[PDB]
């Protein structure tokens, strides 16, 4: 019914390998040419990683800012309503880098913010001119 | 099995079915109640195990309904036809067994046997027996035929037939009851030792062993399961097989490398993009940095856009960190995965040099059996006789096998020195006309009512012809003897004054250098009273080894043996003999094979008896005159001892059946 174990002949491959005299042969070495092929093909690619990592040596380690650990407030100053319109302006309705900028606001207040401050800061205009963009 | 059930089985017959040839000879009873086909098969089954029981007396008839009980005992024509059936047959009073009715005083039928080998003596003492004048004309000075034993002073080995292949079923094992044969088991265990003259480990010896019943099993599959059977109209051999089951071997190796450095790219391309999108990403982080810094240089106090400015890049600079570092986690991930694909790469390759070498001990071993080379051998039938094997250990006749057919040659006339050249059969009888071997012109003629040819396929298939047939053998007979193949294989018997192997061990290989030279002095047997070590030729080797002089083989075994046993510790060899069994004209060949383009059927064919035409047009249709026995004869046991005796017993029942006529089949 089956192949003995650790066997492999398939119908196809019987036809493949005796459809002449050396087409063994020719087989075999398609596929030696291909290993060889995909062989330096890993060399090549292992080259160019081993450029690109030398490159990004350091990581972003001079880059890196220290946390800024502020606890969440509920009044707002003037300045962070200010804060808000602008980051507003530049980020729409991404409500958590609006949280992020202000710095001592979380994602609903900001959320909140949208609806109570919404007429007198013309928030839909605002709005509108980030989606201009 | 035992008791009468056993007694079948060790008669090669079912003990609870009748057989084809029972069925012939009783169709009465076959085609009749069940009840009586149980009481028949009893009867048989009975009388048999009476025979097998003590094989050195005749088993009559009387003796026979004397130990059989009721229901049984009581119809005696029914035991009469079963008993002259197995008498008949050869299956009961076969061999060499003391008669208590001293033969029939004159003589019926006229009977001349070709050669004298186990097959021919088989059938010589059968007739005998039945009563009928037989003569044996042999073209050797001694009896055995391809059962030849070497002889002087203490050493004795066989250059012919050496083994009996098991006790279990095997017509040996009653003969060996019979004659003293001195049957010593064989031990299965056989170290090989490389070219350079040192073991396989047996790491090795395992991988390559199981490796190469695989090759075989693939084979198999490869002809009953894929139907490859004939390719570009010529037939598939077993070599041809073989190696194409090995090239897919080494094609899986490739095809596994290839998707597994497959692997590895696909996963380094994946590391290419990561790194090339973490270069941009550390470029963009490197800008930003500066200009939050540029917007940090600003002091307060500030308007509320330059505050913004500050924490604005503050808040895009860690979201662009965010992202790096979870890039580096990737990078991480992707880096380990492939450490983890480079360190278990697939077989690098199927099998190597050393390993190949070993392979083709192997292959020269199955060439031994065979004595053929693998690409002669048919794939579909090659081993269509592996149903029939006995049960039991092989054994070595260890005085020689000689001892059988001498034994059976006593009180039969046997015409040594008689080389057969023409056989002539008409309606009417046969004459043979042979020579003195000794002085070639000397003409004898013979005549008589039938001919048992019991020459070597190797003989009949000569061209030109050594035996010419008048009137010429039908077309389809010539065809089975030119289809059939006929191998050889060679011993070479070294005789030396000291044990300096093994004494324990009765067989070791030696591993040859390439593929076409696995045949040459692949294997030593250890099996004599005497130091002797035997020397096998197989395969390919056997019909080159034969153009050599027994020197230079010599030579050969004694460097092989140096170095597996040391340089020095390996003497000269006092008795050397060279077997050469295709250059023998009484063989021309060692034993029958089923070759590529052949099947059993060419074996049933051979044993086919041949009826010449009538002498006067018109005149009824003649009886056969001309049969056929011998190895190459019997389907199942083809090649063998056990096959001749068989085929020699069979003929001598057929022939007695058509000359004194079957009287138990009313
Ligand atoms: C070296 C060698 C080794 C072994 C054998 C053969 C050889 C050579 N065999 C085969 C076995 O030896 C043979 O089959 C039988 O002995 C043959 O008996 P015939 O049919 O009677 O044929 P003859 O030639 O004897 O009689 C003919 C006579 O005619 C005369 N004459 C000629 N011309 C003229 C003329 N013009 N005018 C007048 N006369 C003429 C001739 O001079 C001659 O006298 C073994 N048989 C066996 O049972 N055990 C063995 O160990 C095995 C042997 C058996 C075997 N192979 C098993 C097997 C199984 C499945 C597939 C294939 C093979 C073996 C056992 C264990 C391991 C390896 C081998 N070894």
């Amino acid at each position: 019914r089956k192949p003995p174990k650790g066997m492999f002949l398939s119908q196809e491959d019987v036809e493949a390998v005796s459809a002449n005299a050396t087409a063994a042969t020719t087989v075999l070495r398609q596929l030696d040419m291909e290993l060889v092929s995909v062989k330096r093909q890993i060399q090549n690619i292992k080259q160019t990683n081993s450029a690109l990592k030398e490159k990004l040596d350091g990581g972003i380690e001079p880059y890196r800012l220290p946390e800024v650990i502020q606890k969440c407030n509920a009044r707002w100053t003037t300045e962070e309503q200010l804060l808000a319109v602008q980051a507003i302006r530049k980020y729409g309705r991404d409500f958590q880098a609006i949280s992020d900028v202000i710095g001592n606001k979380s994602v609903v207040q900001v959320k909140n913010f949208f609806v109570n401050y919404r007429r007198r800061f013309n928030i839909d205009e605002v709005l509108q001119e980030w989606e201009a963009e | 099995p035992s008791g009468v059930e056993g007694a079948a089985f060790q008669s090669r017959l079912p003990h609870d079915r009748m057989t084809s040839q029972e069925a012939a000879c009783f169709p009465d009873i076959i085609s009749g109640p069940q009840q009586t086909q149980k009481v028949f098969l009893f009867i048989r089954n009975r009388t048999l195990q009476l025979w097998l029981d003590n094989p050195k007396i005749q088993l009559t008839f009387e003796a026979t309904l004397q130990q059989l009980e009721a229901p049984y005992n009581s119809d005696t024509v029914l035991v009469h036809r079963v008993h002259s059936y197995l008498e008949r047959h050869g299956l009961i009073n076969f061999g060499i067994y003391k008669r208590i009715k001293p033969l029939p005083t004159k003589k019926t039928g006229k009977v001349i046997i070709i050669g004298s080998g186990v097959s021919g003596l088989a059938a010589a003492r059968q007739l005998q027996s039945f009563g009928m004048d037989v003569t044996l004309l042999e073209a050797r000075d001694r009896v055995g035929g391809r059962v030849a034993t070497f002889r002087k002073g203490n050493y004795v080995a066989d250059l012919g037939a050496m083994v009996v292949t098991g006790l279990g079923g095997n017509p040996m094992a009653v003969v060996s009851k019979q004659v003293n044969m001195e049957l010593a088991k064989i031990k299965q265990k056989c170290p090989l030792y490389e070219a350079n003259g040192q073991a396989v480990p047996k790491e090795k010896d395992e991988m390559v062993e199981q490796e190469f019943n695989r090759l075989l099993e693939a084979t198999s599959y490869l002809s009953h399961q894929l139907d490859f059977n004939v390719l570009n109209n010529k037939p598939v051999s077993l070599g041809q097989a073989l190696e194409v089951v090995i090239q897919l071997q080494e094609k899986h190796v490739k095809d596994e490398q290839i998707e597994h450095w497959k692997k590895i790219v696909k996963t380094q391309e994946e590391l290419k993009e990561l790194l090339n999108k973490m270069v941009n990403l550390k470029e963009k982080i490197k800008e930003l940095h500066q200009q939050y810094k540029e917007a940090s240089e600003v002091k307060p106090p500030r308007d509320i856009t330059a505050e913004f400015l500050v924490k604005s890049k503050h808040r895009d600079l860690t979201a662009l960190c965010k992202e790096y570092d979870e890039l580096a986690e990737t990078q991480g991930k992707l880096e380990e995965k492939l450490q983890e694909l480079e360190a278990n790469p697939p077989s690098d390759v199927y099998l190597s040099s050393r390993d190949r070498q070993i392979l083709d001990w192997h292959f020269a071993n199955l060439e031994f059996a065979n004595a053929t080379p693998l690409s002669t051998l048919s794939l579909k039938h090659w081993d269509q006789d592996d149903d029939f094997e006995f049960t039991g250990s092989h054994l070595t006749v260890r005085n020689g096998y000689s001892c059988v057919p001498v034994a059976l040659a006593e009180g039969l006339d046997i015409k040594l020195n008689t080389a057969v050249r023409q056989v002539r059969y008409t309606a009417s009888g046969c004459e043979v006309i042979a020579v003195n071997t000794r002085s070639t012109s000397q003409t004898f003629i013979y005549k008589c009512d039938a001919v048992l040819c019991t020459l070597p396929l190797g003989v009949l298939k000569q061209q030109p012809p050594a035996v010419q047939f008048v009137p010429p053998l039908p077309e389809w007979k010539t065809s089975a003897v030119q289809r059939m193949g006929f191998g050889n294989l060679n011993k070479v018997v070294l005789c030396f004054d000291r044990v300096f192997w093994d004494p324990s061990v009765n067989l070791f290989g030696h591993v040859g250098s390439t593929t076409a030279s696995r045949g040459e002095l692949f294997l030593f047997w250890n099996l004599y009273k005497a130091p002797i070590l035997l020397a096998l030729v197989a395969g390919e080797a056997a019909g080159i080894m034969e153009n050599i002089s027994d020197d230079v083989i010599v030579g050969r075994c004694l460097a092989i043996l140096k170095g597996i046993f040391g340089s020095s510790a390996v003497p000269q060899p006092k008795e050397t003999v060279v077997s050469r069994w295709r250059a023998d004209p009484w063989a021309r060949g060692s034993y029958s094979y089923v070759a590529a383009g052949s099947s059993g059927n060419d074996y049933d064919l051979m044993a086919q008896p041949i009826t010449p035409g009538p002498s006067i047009p018109g005149a009824p249709q003649p009886i056969p005159r001309l049969f056929f026995a011998g190895e190459h004869t019997i389907r199942n046991y083809p090649a063998t001892v056990h096959g001749a005796l068989l085929s020699g017993l069979r003929e001598a029942g057929r022939i007695a059946d058509q000359f004194l006529g079957a009287m138990y089949t009313l």
